[PDB]
């Protein structure tokens, strides 16, 4: 079997910048056999390239691919925001076709701050008895922040989830929920529910909140 | 043009068996190299199986004798049916026409998602995050098993809409959030209803969000 490795796993890179992706396999793959493809978040791969420099249907002038023998490449000229996606080699020179792990590409646009709002939980889920306090992170980047839960000045810990979008195909900016799970015994015995946010894009944290019965 | 439509997906017991279709327009599934691929949840793609236009059929080693390809020609349909699943078949499952000489897949279905476990459904609970630019959202909360569409006003609000990837929670069921922001100046005249969808549990909530 034809073992397709690609390097790098991951790669950030600005718009207008280069990219170059690389595909190597365990035995020589005859060029007219190799294809890559683009995956974007909840569609289906894309054929790129065929036969290792052919481009497809609709594919742009800046995706071109080249190689022979164990050594492949994809190259984006000049990256735009909507070529975020992973992107695969795959062969069928030789029986079974065989996929390579992918390589997440990454647009490092330039630094944006959350715009932080917080959601107390609505009067129809205490009639379940559960209460779930929602901080959204809109827009930002890098991926990186960090959210603490504050409950009457109490740092909360083990009792939040969060949940982070796919790189926005536009802006390139990523949206966070953490979302605080308590009981309603317990949310309705405290008064001052707070959601702080540090990141790079804010000079210092920043403090969203509310009082219970405000 | 082209066209591959996938229907069959959703929830079955493992050791449970389904079928998987694949509806094709534009071109015929007989004279063409067909196949199906897939993809488990944040992992990349597998090979599944091949039909070629002459009928020989193979198939991955992790599918032998459990799985059959196959078509109907005057449907022009291509088909999956699997047998004795397995958590590990858990994937999204793509079919994909190719052309015989070199196995490049050039048109594919959209997929679908099989989850092969012994959970039972659980339809969402839909409760509102309220304004008070203004984000708003709705909780859809306690439901399994994936996917569940979100949309605002049937589709008609998309601008500044995010609908995050579910969480597993420590019950073994999915939450996840749906939030728009909205000119402030606009809370007042336009209403704001989220249309949640699961269909794994036929349950179709319409909610209002308001101030």
């Amino acid at each position: 079997e034809i073992v397709l490795t690609q390097s790098p796993g991951t790669l950030s890179l600005s718009p207008g910048e280069r990219a170059t992706l690389s595909c190597r396999a365990s035995q020589s793959v005859s060029s007219s056999y190799l294809a890559w493809y683009q995956q974007k978040p909840g569609q289906a791969p894309r054929l790129l390239i065929y036969g290792a420099s052919s481009r497809a249907t609709g594919i742009p002038d800046r995706f071109s691919g080249s190689g022979s023998g164990t050594d492949f490449t994809l190259t984006i000229s000049r990256l735009e925001p909507e070529d975020f996606a992973v992107y695969y080699c795959q062969q069928y020179g030789s029986s079974p076709l065989t996929f390579g792990q992918g390589t997440k590409v990454e647009i490092k646009r330039t630094v944006a701050a959350p715009s932080v709002f917080i959601f107390p939980p609505s009067d129809e889920q205490l009639k379940s008895g559960t209460a779930s306090v929602v901080c959204l992170l809109n827009n930002f980047y890098p991926r990186e922040a960090k959210v603490q839960w504050k409950v009457d000045n109490a740092l909360q810990s083990g009792n939040s989830q969060e949940s982070v979008t796919e790189q926005d195909s536009k802006d390139s900016t990523y949206s966070l929920s953490s979302t605080l799970t308590l009981s309603k015994a317990d949310y309705e015995k405290h008064k001052v529910y707070a959601c702080e946010v540090t990141h790079q894009g804010l000079s210092s944290p920043v403090t969203k909140s509310f009082n219970r019965g405000e | 043009e082209v066209q591959l439509v996938e229907t069959g997906g959703g929830l079955i017991q493992p050791g449970g068996s389904l079928r998987l279709s694949c509806a094709a327009s534009g071109f015929t599934v007989s004279s063409n190299y067909m196949s199906w691929v897939r993809q488990a949840p944040g992992k990349g793609l597998e090979w599944v199986s091949v039909i070629y236009s002459g009928g020989s059929t193979y198939y991955a080693d992790s599918v032998k004798g459990r799985f059959t390809i196959s078509r109907d020609n005057s449907k022009n349909t291509l088909y999956l049916q699997m047998n004795s699943l397995r958590a590990e078949d858990t994937a999204v499952y793509y079919c994909a026409r190719y052309d015989g000489i070199y196995g490049e897949l050039d048109f594919w279905g959209q997929g679908t998602l099989v989850t092969v476990s012994s959970a039972s459904t659980k339809g969402p609970s839909v409760f509102p995050l309220a304004p008070s630019t203004a984000a708003l959202g709705c909780l859809v909360k306690d439901y399994f098993p994936e996917p569940v569409t979100v949309s605002w006003n049937s589709g008609a609000l998309t601008s500044g809409v995010h609908t995050f990837p579910a969480v597993l929670q420590s019950s073994g069921l999915y939450s996840l959030s749906s939030v728009v922001t909205v000119p402030s100046s606009s809370l007042g005249t336009q209403t704001y209803i989220c249309n949640v969808n699961h269909k794994p549990s036929n349950t179709k909530v319409d909610k209002k969000v308001e101030p």
